[PDB]
């Protein structure tokens, strides 16, 4: 990090952020959405609900 | 008689190190017997030939390779390129070519539109005038074979393997990549009694593979594969001979520089539990210890007999320990498991008396851990109860070169962060029982979480975590990245920690470690006393930490030790006696009118001479000095040192202290200390 | 090949206006739904795990 | 606070995950190590000092004892020595199996080798369930054949020059000190100055059998094939190594063999050689049956079960291969040349030429495709390969369009490659499914109906009736469909035929076919020529050009044509034309070279064929169902009244794309001049230099091995359906149940996986299920009802006949393995006499014949006593007795109720007049050795035992002997409370073996009958006394037999 | 203020769940309590099916793969530069170029 | 609770999935037989109340 508005403030940091700047990142975003999506509809939501209407 | 060994081996350098002695072989006084083989090509054209082929066939068709006859091969321009080539001094054509092709190449005058060259052109093909052609589309075995019989294997493509590459024209007329360590210039050895190689063959009944060190254990994984291949097909048809049968061989009728310092030999140490309780003996269990240092064996003076690993108090000697935390574990001989010992007396499985009987594994390995790349501090990740205070004043205790490896000021443990909260983390999570519904208390807590055999029920920890989570999430996380951050400032230090995700939630900087130590740890935590919240408490804690710690593979924690410490007496042993001022040398930041030191080196005169002549300067820092007892903060604006700059010569200290001699500037380091 | 995924640019003309009037008249009802932090969410622990490991 | 428990954690040993290295093992498997050479001694006894001698004394001066003079001894010189169990003691080997048997004195513990399977539960360190002592016997007796499984070599001799012998021949071994194995080797090289026994021995011995004394030197200057030597050894080891070099030899094979099968297996394309003179006698075994093969073949085929992605990766392999030994090869603008010649209006609408082109796509890869199919004809009994459904029509399409036509077009040329039998039916629906509407054929139900899709006629079952009977299509309705059905039944290419293969040494693996066969789905014509021409005389080329001519038919059909211009109808007659006279090399290429190839081929695949028979239209005939077996069902003993119903279905569907297969069938070119001969010698060399089929046969041999050792095993402690001897039956054993077997046959398949080197599957597909019934069988069934079954024959097992031999001789040498055998007698004696508890006088023991004993059961009740009155308990007969006299204890009793029978019965043992015999059966014992001139008591020892006795485990069993004696000592008095009821002192022997004799205490010479070689004089050389007396000196066999690799005696002309 | 989050994971994988390192990843096991397993088999599907596929191995279409990265647009070349200096390799200057060297286009040519 | 605890029968749903032996049976076709039957038993689930 370069900040030109604060002189002084120039340093590196260590995160675990996901890059934003790659190639796939909204590619596996989206597959990821539809993946745990269907995981929800078809396996969680029938065994943590019993409301008939609702499964 | 050729004899192949699990390792890269080279003219020079194999000859100049103790290979054989390191593997084991007896002294073999003169030298002349014994030959090396230089194998390094041949793997580097075996990675460029995997790149293409499948390994299983390049690996089969390189076993029938025989070593001790010589051919290469002779590598040909193109198809145009060759007849230019041969346009030019005319001399190279061969009496094979064709009568009207010679002649019309002797034109000397511009054949392009002639047509009769031209259908001679098309008409020509280079399998005429060379028979042994690769094609580029040959097999891995047509190469050996025809390698094998015969001198001179023309080709021509550079993916092929098993012999030096020689030029056949000029490198004007090849387009082909600059492959320079197997090609060389255009223009243009004996065998002793036993001749020691890399790669084993089966061409001739006189070729040996040397055992006692197990297919597992090798270290170059390209020769680990090789051999695997070779053991697992042609097991039934292979020579297996001893390393003493190999001294025999060597010694039967006479018998009647630059120095790499993290290169270590390690032997897998065999052992038995032995109880001895009464008069009589009785065999309880049979261990094998892995990995384990030649030299702290040496020191640490151990032979073949009984011992006892336990002190009056009734805890685990120091020796012993510190053997176990160098080595790699324990795994049972019968039932091949990983054995972790238990550290208590508790009646089952105590063991008090062992029996040493023998090392088996012998080879050369590298304490280079691979990722400390860049200078950095160093962050250890270790669960509760495992020796903490042990390990820390076991390594105040030493000091080598009047170094003192390891002070303790120089390390953090992992409950400062904890500490510094007024109200601390333990006692801040020890009110889970307010938030937790039907419990009223931590006593019945504990009772209500852990089972009648002390283990967690699923369910309970489940729920237990969820309540502990936003805690350890919340506030732990703010307060380590300031001590991580205010740490860094001051210094490079050695951080313990509890779990990686804490360090990866504070955002630590630094190298980061893995580790684990072959003990039950929980009966530690059962047993000690002096604790807050209870052994019970401290062992919820600990189940806490160990969900909250993510999936990843910890490494044995011998693989710290042995960097840490073998090299400093590795140098010990070639440096004791030299002039501390000519072998003495440190670096540091240098500011203009001051010097605060960085790293310290201890290296020969030579190693010290060529680290002179460095640019040290390309870095650059800032400082901020106070008036304490003289103290200063260092902050690093850029990229860090490179750990090659100081080379796998020389040892260095892997941790400082920032403080000059008992104002902001921007400072310069410089190898300002010297004879 | 495994969901009704969607891919668009900053142009108001690249979406697609057929579903969401479909969406939204009845009797038909719709339900938004969005992640918050996605590139902080997706991490080693969980994700990048599996799916490497699986890939 | 103090737990305990929780350090109690167990540790699953063997862990089961989701398992994908199958086609790993499949592509390529681990070789056993069975040639392993020993150079040292072939013993697995050894003799130890338990006491050390009484040098000096004060009755015999010191010079008369030779251990004063330093005169080495073959055995040892002390007052005590006993014989101990320690396998390869003095060997020098090659490799080491690790299936090593060590056991320490009887003065120590040996309780850790009886508590190694199933004493998971066991608290103690120094107590073992007597439950599973049978268990852990026979698994000891397993380690010690697997690491007694060597070779003897033959090193080196050098003649004796000193007077000792008469010139005899010593041999030599290689290690760091020989004066040690000198002097053990040969016992009568020693002199005799003295009287003691050793010295007796010795000149009690013969004189001339010593050293070498038989060898076969059959060249000069090279080293003897065989000698036979006298040395030290003995008979279990010597018995097991001449069993396992009897089937090694058995399997030896020479290279004129070799070349005979290389030829015949190349098929002449690939011409080897061998030499011809005088050899050094090697040794290459690498012949096996056919029972073998099969069982292996059928272990494969269980492994692989419905799985496609095992299977796969092996039909892309066969591929690879095809690809680089074919010399067909793609051409890559044959289509569009032929297709940019067609005359054609610019102002129509419609291009069939263009809409074709764009229909194809022709690709290089497109013949990956078309090779995986042909490799998919040796794999229909497992694989059946089908036409991918994408393929079809969406909407099943319309004649009305000319892209359905096409679709129609690829998919009929495509249909016939496929080994699917559905693909008549499937090829004739396509066209029904398009012509709906236009033309009405009569169907079966309303379910599969004329426009059901196509790819759904998939079973024998959904056959319409009007495809197989052609009168029910009308000729004046359905005329095009009538002509189609009638093409399909007059041209369908016709199953052929080939051989493959040598048998000779490689064996036969084929199943349901005759062996040395391969079938084919196509007829096979061999050519005659080596320079091929174009050729149109094919049953392909027949197909294609019936295809054209039907599509011809159809435009010009008057129903039709009206609704095109004249132009397009020319055009597309043009474009049928240059089709059916396209110049593909493809079709002839299939008819005479493509079996040969797959002949070459097929003998070096790591997974053999496997088929069953192909039927044209024969629907009676269609397999429906290929089964395998590896259990049994109730009672069902025979295989062949339980294969048809303890039997698992396998096999699977691969699809295909239609467009690649076509795009092959119709562009392939040869290269420009072709010599059929000099191009496959040149191809097929390369691939004739592997040994992997001879690794192969090996790894078959060992799994049979393993198999019927597994069975054999399993049977001593369950009950089983096969024949087999018990000899372990004395020994306690539980009730077993599935479980229990499990765990043993893991533990075996483990030891056996360890002993040969092998880290890959053995004996997992079979441990899946109950092994206490094991079977292995495999069938087919037709449509018609008719069953065909395969049931292997079982060949032998070596090593679980040495296995059985191991256990008939331990039962009678089983004191020597540190194991006692009958009951023991607890009461007090006490006198100043020097028996042995091991062999107590007679009068002591009672037994349940014995007037006046008592014996208890199940039903025990205590009464306690009042007012002075003695307790009693109640008898089985009914009536109560005090607590006194001789009582009968079964064992259980006891340990179910360990703390109140100690409590109210300790005092009265120890002080009072009881004595009670617990009946036990074997168990482990003690010894400790007390000097006969002080007092002792071995009341701690045996209270120690009684009290740490305990409901799951106990203790060994403690006995308490004196010191033997060569010279008067003096008396004091010992008590004693524990004995045995028989003689267990078979380990003794020698007592004072360096003085004279023995004055006081146990007596024991030299045992002369485990020498009978030396003290018999008038025996044969070669006699052994197994499996009563186990012989400590035998004759030995050792060879110098050479293993070279095949290429090194082998050598193929380039 | 960005980065310095991170996910609260209340369920996570029981660690006994996770076999030894293949390389430097683990393969999790089909026994598992956790719900990843059916993202583990959706995502091993898709990349088995991708790896079966005759267009994947098209070299033209790698070239398009490989092309496509490359752009106009800055990629951080610096710290390549630092990097490959401590590695000591030698990268040319392209000196005399009138183009900017903070290009991914820079940084291949180099 | 107290039939679970003092019974010696041990469920282990590892004997299902050591018996199908399916990851995928395939990974062509969508429909997979021994992969529905897995899915809709879900071994992993260990309440057995």
């Amino acid at each position: 990090v370069n900040d030109s508005f604060s002189p002084g403030n120039d340093f590196t940091h260590m995160t675990t952020t996901f890059p934003s700047g790659s190639t796939a990142t909204s590619t596996e975003h989206t597959a990821n959405n539809s993946t745990m999506m269907e995981t929800f509809l078809t396996v969680w939501g029938p065994e943590h609900t019993d409301d008939p209407d609702v499964l | 008689a050729y004899i192949a060994v699990p390792a890269v081996v080279d003219s020079r350098s194999s000859e100049a190190i103790g290979l054989l002695e390191s593997f084991g072989v007896d002294a073999g006084a003169d030298a002349n017997d014994v030959s090396y083989q230089d194998h390094d090509y041949v793997l580097d054209q075996l990675q460029y030939m995997l790149d293409g082929y499948e390994a299983g066939d390049v690996i089969d068709a390189l076993v029938h390779k025989n070593w001790l006859h010589h051919s290469v091969y002779c590598l040909l321009p193109p198809k145009s390129q060759l007849l230019e080539y041969w346009k030019s001094n005319p001399s190279a054509i061969p009496d094979n070519v064709d009568r009207r092709l010679r002649k019309r190449l002797m034109l000397k005058k511009d054949l392009r539109k002639d047509d009769e060259y031209n259908q001679l052109a098309r008409a020509f093909k280079i399998s005429d005038v060379y028979a042994p052609l690769i094609s580029s589309t040959t097999s891995p075995m047509t190469m050996i074979q025809n390698l094998n019989q015969g001198e001179i294997v023309y080709t021509t493509t550079d993916r092929v393997i098993g012999a030096r590459i020689l030029l056949y024209a000029p490198r004007k007329y090849y387009a082909s990549t600059l492959s320079f360590t197997m090609t060389k210039c255009i223009i243009p050895v004996p065998h002793s009694r036993f001749n020691v190689g890399t790669f084993p063959s089966i061409a001739t009944p006189k070729c040996f593979v040397m055992s006692g060190v197990d297919i597992e254990s090798i270290p170059n994984e390209f020769i680990k594969l090789f051999y695997q291949r070779v053991k697992s097909v042609h097991a039934n048809i292979l020579n297996d001979i001893s390393p003493q049968i190999v001294s025999d061989m060597i010694n039967r009728k006479r018998l009647r520089s630059h120095v790499d310092v993290y290169k270590v030999d390690v032997v897998d140490m065999l052992f038995e539990v032995v109880d001895v309780a009464d008069g009589l003996r009785n065999v309880s269990r049979k261990l094998t210890m892995h990995t384990v240092p030649v030299c702290i064996l040496e020191m640490l003076g151990i032979e073949i007999a009984d011992y006892c690993i336990r002190q009056e108090d009734g805890m685990l000697t120091d020796w012993f320990l510190l053997l176990t935390m160098l080595s790699d574990g324990l795994t049972d001989r019968r039932t091949h498991c990983q054995y972790l010992i238990n550290p208590s007396s508790v009646p089952p499985d105590v063991i008090l008396n062992i029996s040493i009987t023998g090392f088996i594994n012998r080879h050369t390995i590298d304490v280079m851990p691979d990722i400390y790349d860049f200078v950095k501090p160093i962050g250890a990740v270790l669960p509760k109860g495992s020796f903490k205070s042990t390990i820390m004043r076991v390594l105040d205790s030493i000091s080598i070169l009047g170094i003192q490896i390891m002070p303790r000021a120089h390390v953090v443990d992992s409950d400062e962060v904890g500490e510094q909260m007024e109200p601390t983390f333990e006692q801040a999570v020890m009110e889970i029982y307010k938030g937790i519904a039907g419990v009223d208390s931590l006593d019945d807590l504990i009772k209500w979480v852990l089972n009648s055999d002390l283990i967690p029920h699923d369910d309970r920890l489940g729920q237990l975590f969820q309540a502990f989570l936003p805690l350890a999430k919340d506030l732990l996380a703010p307060m380590a990245r300031k001590f991580y951050d205010n740490s860094m400032s001051e210094g490079r230090l050695l951080t313990f920690a509890h779990a990686d995700s804490e360090l990866l939630n504070a955002n630590y900087f630094g190298h980061l470690l893995r580790l684990k130590i072959p003990y039950i740890t929980e009966v530690n935590l059962m047993i000690r006393k002096n604790r807050e919240g209870g052994e019970l408490f401290q062992l919820v804690l600990s189940y806490l930490y160990k969900m909250y710690a993510t999936s990843a593979q910890p490494k044995w924690f011998g693989s710290l030790l042995r960097l840490l410490i073998c090299p400093w007496l590795h140098m010990e042993k070639l440096i004791g006696e030299a002039d501390p001022a000519s072998t003495s040398a440190e670096i540091g930041w240098h500011i203009p009118r001051g010097f605060i030191p960085y790293v310290s080196i201890r290296a020969p005169r030579l190693v010290i001479e060529e680290l002179m002549e460095k640019n040290w300067g390309q870095y650059h820092a800032q400082v901020i000095v106070t008036d304490q007892l003289v103290s200063a903060k260092a902050v690093i604006k850029g990229n860090h040192l490179p750990v090659k700059l100081v080379s796998r010569f020389a040892c260095f200290t892997l941790t400082a202290k920032y403080e000059m001699r008992l104002a902001a500037y921007s400072a310069r380091l410089a190898f300002r200390s010297d004879l | 090949h495994m969901n009704l995924s969607t891919t668009s640019g900053s142009a108001v003309i690249e979406k697609v206006i057929p579903l969401g009037v479909y969406a939204s008249s009845p009797p038909n009802q719709s339900i938004n739904i969005d992640i918050s932090a996605c590139d902080a969410s997706i991490t080693w622990d969980f994700f990048l795990s599996v799916i490497m490991a699986a890939i | 606070e103090f737990i305990s428990s929780w350090q109690n954690h167990p540790i699953v040993q063997v862990s089961a995950d989701v398992e994908n290295k199958k086609t790993a093992q499949l592509l390529h498997a681990d070789t056993p190590r069975l040639v392993t050479w020993d150079a040292g001694l072939c013993t697995s006894f050894k003799i130890v000092p338990i006491v050390p001698a009484q040098v000096p004394q004060d009755v015999l001066a010191y010079t008369f004892f030779t251990s004063s003079y330093a005169i080495q001894s073959p055995f040892p010189e002390a007052a005590v020595s006993r014989i101990v169990v320690h396998t390869r003691w003095a060997s020098n080997v090659d490799f080491d199996r690790d299936s090593s048997v060590i056991m320490a004195p009887p003065t120590e513990n040996n309780i850790h080798l009886f508590k190694q399977l199933l004493n998971t539960e066991t608290l103690s360190v120094r107590g073992a369930n007597p439950l599973m002592f049978r268990a852990n016997v026979l698994h000891m007796l397993l380690e010690f054949v697997l690491d007694n499984l060597y070779l003897n070599r033959h090193t080196g001799f050098s003649q004796d020059h000193t007077p000792f012998t008469e010139g005899a021949n010593l041999r030599s071994l290689p290690g760091p000190d020989a004066e040690k194995w000198y002097s053990i080797m040969y016992p009568t090289r020693m002199g005799t100055p003295n009287v003691s026994k050793i010295c007796n021995f010795v000149a009690s011995c013969v004189r001339n059998r010593v050293g070498r004394f038989d060898r076969a030197q059959m060249m000069n200057g090279a080293m003897s094939e065989w000698v036979d030597v006298f040395e030290t050894s003995d008979a279990l080891t010597v018995s097991i190594r001449g069993r396992w070099m009897a089937r090694l030899a058995r399997m030896n094979i020479n290279p004129t063999e070799i070349e005979w099968a290389l030829t015949e297996c190349a098929q002449g394309y690939v011409t080897v050689t061998s030499p011809y003179a005088p050899s050094v006698n090697r040794l290459m075994p690498y012949r096996i049956s056919n029972a073998e093969r099969q069982i292996s073949q059928i272990i494969r085929i269980m492994n692989i079960g419905n799985n496609a992605t095992v299977i796969q990766p092996v039909l892309q392999d066969i591929s690879v291969l095809l690809q680089r030994i074919s010399p067909l090869q793609i051409d890559p603008t044959i289509i569009s040349n032929t297709m940019s010649t067609v005359s054609e209006s610019t102002t129509q609408t419609l291009s069939p030429a263009s809409s074709i082109l764009g229909k194809l796509r022709p690709s290089n890869s497109d013949f990956s495709s078309f090779r995986v199919a042909l490799a998919g004809w040796l794999y229909n009994g497992v694989v059946t390969t089908v036409i991918d459904d994408s393929s079809y029509p969406k909407d099943g399409g319309s004649v009305t369009s000319l892209e359905n036509l096409w679709d129609f077009f690829i998919l009929a040329l495509a249909l016939p490659l496929t080994t699917d039998p559905c693909a008549p039916v499937k090829a004739f629906m396509t066209l029904a499914n398009m012509m709906v509407g236009f033309e009405t054929i009569p169907m079966d139900n309303q379910i599969y109906t004329q426009s059901r899709r196509a790819s759904a006629f998939s079973t024998p079952h959904t056959w319409p009736r009007c495809f197989m009977n052609i009168q029910l299509i009308s000729p004046i309705d359905a005329p095009i469909l009538r002509q189609w059905a009638e093409i399909i039944h007059r041209y369908w290419p016709n199953p052929s035929q080939i051989r493959y293969g040598a048998p000779n040494v490689f064996g036969s693996a084929n199943l349901f076919t005759p062996p040395e066969v391969l079938l084919l789905p196509i007829d096979h014509q061999p050519a005659n020529v080596t320079t091929p021409t174009l050729d149109f005389t094919n049953e392909l080329t027949n197909w294609r050009a019936r295809v054209c001519e039907l599509m011809k038919n159809l435009v010009d059909n008057q129903r039709y044509q009206p609704g095109w211009t004249q132009s397009l109808v020319s055009s597309m007659r043009g474009t049928l034309d240059k089709l059916k006279l396209i110049k593909s090399m493809t079709p002839m290429y299939l008819q005479q070279l493509a079996p040969v190839e797959l002949a070459v081929i097929a003998p070096m695949l790591p997974f053999p064929p496997f088929q069953v028979p192909y039927v044209r239209l024969d629907r009676d005939r269609v397999p429906t169902m290929v089964g395998v077996t590896r259990q049994s069902r109730d009672t069902i003993t025979q295989p062949a009244l339980s294969l048809s119903t303890t039997n698992t279905t396998v096999g699977v569907p691969l699809a295909l794309d239609a467009r690649a297969i076509t795009v092959a069938l119709l562009s392939g070119k040869y290269p420009p001049d072709l010599v059929t001969n000099v191009w496959y010698a040149d191809a097929i060399y390369p691939m004739y230099a592997d040994t992997e089929v001879f690794s192969n046969l090996q790894r078959d041999m060992i799994t049979c091995e393993a198999v019927q050792t597994l069975v054999t095993l399993v049977a001593q402690i369950s009950e089983t359906q096969y024949p087999v001897d018990r000899y372990l039956d004395w020994i306690p054993s539980l009730r077993a149940s599935a479980a229990t077997a499990a765990t043993f046959a893991e533990w075996v398949n483990t030891s056996m996986k360890t002993a040969f080197d092998l880290s890959d599957m053995l004996l997992e597909p079979l441990l899946s299920g109950d092994p206490r019934m094991t079977q292995l069988a495999i069938q087919y069934q037709q449509y018609n009802g008719r069953t065909f079954n395969i049931i292997p024959e079982m060949p032998g097992s070596v090593i679980a006949d040495c296995v059985q031999l191991t256990a008939e001789v331990f039962n009678h040498e089983y004191n020597l393995f540190g194991i006692a055998r009958g009951d023991i007698i607890i009461g007090r004696v006490q006198s100043t006499h020097l028996w042995s508890p091991l062999a107590p006088p007679p009068d002591l023991v009672f037994d349940r014949d014995t007037p006046g004993v008592h014996i208890f059961g199940r039903d025990c009740r205590i009464s306690f006593g009042m007012n002075g009155a003695a307790p009693m308990i109640r008898d089985e007969t009914g009536l109560m007795v005090p607590f006194e006299g001789n009582w009968i204890f079964p064992l259980a009793l006891w340990q179910m109720n360990t703390r109140y029978f100690n409590q109210q019965f300790d005092a009265w043992i120890k002080t009072g007049e009881l004595r009670i015999r617990i009946e036990m059966g074997a168990y482990p014992y003690m010894l400790h050795y007390y000097d006969p001139r002080q007092y002792a008591n071995a009341w701690n020892l045996t209270s120690a035992w009684l009290e740490e006795i305990t409901p799951t485990s106990i203790p060994s069993v403690p006995f308490m002997v004196p010191i033997s004696s060569d010279h008067d000592i003096s008396s004091a008095p010992a008590v004693q409370y524990i004995i045995s009821t028989e003689y267990n002192d078979r380990s003794l022997f020698c007592t004072n073996s360096s003085s004279p004799q023995t004055i006081a205490g146990p007596d024991k010479h030299i045992p002369v009958e485990r020498y009978n070689i030396l003290t018999n004089p008038d025996a044969p050389p070669t006699q052994i006394q197994l499996p009563e007396v186990v012989d400590l000196y035998n004759v030995v066999t050792r060879y110098a037999y050479e293993t070279p690799p095949i290429t090194a005696v082998v050598m193929g002309v380039p | 203020q960005e980065y310095t989050q991170s996910p609260e994971i209340k369920v996570p994988i029981p660690q006994k769940d996770w076999t030894g390192p293949i390389g430097e990843i683990r393969i999790l096991k089909d026994t598992t309590s956790s719900i990843a397993r059916y993202l583990y088999r959706t995502w091993y599907l898709a990349a088995a099916r991708m790896a079966a596929q005759p267009r994947t191995w098209d070299p033209l279409f790698q070239a398009i793969m490989r092309s496509q990265y490359v752009t106009a647009r800055g990629g951080s070349g610096a710290a390549l530069r630092e990097s490959l200096y401590a590695i000591n390799v030698s990268l040319p200057d392209f000196k005399g170029l009138p183009v900017k060297a903070a290009t991914k286009i820079f940084q291949a040519a180099q």
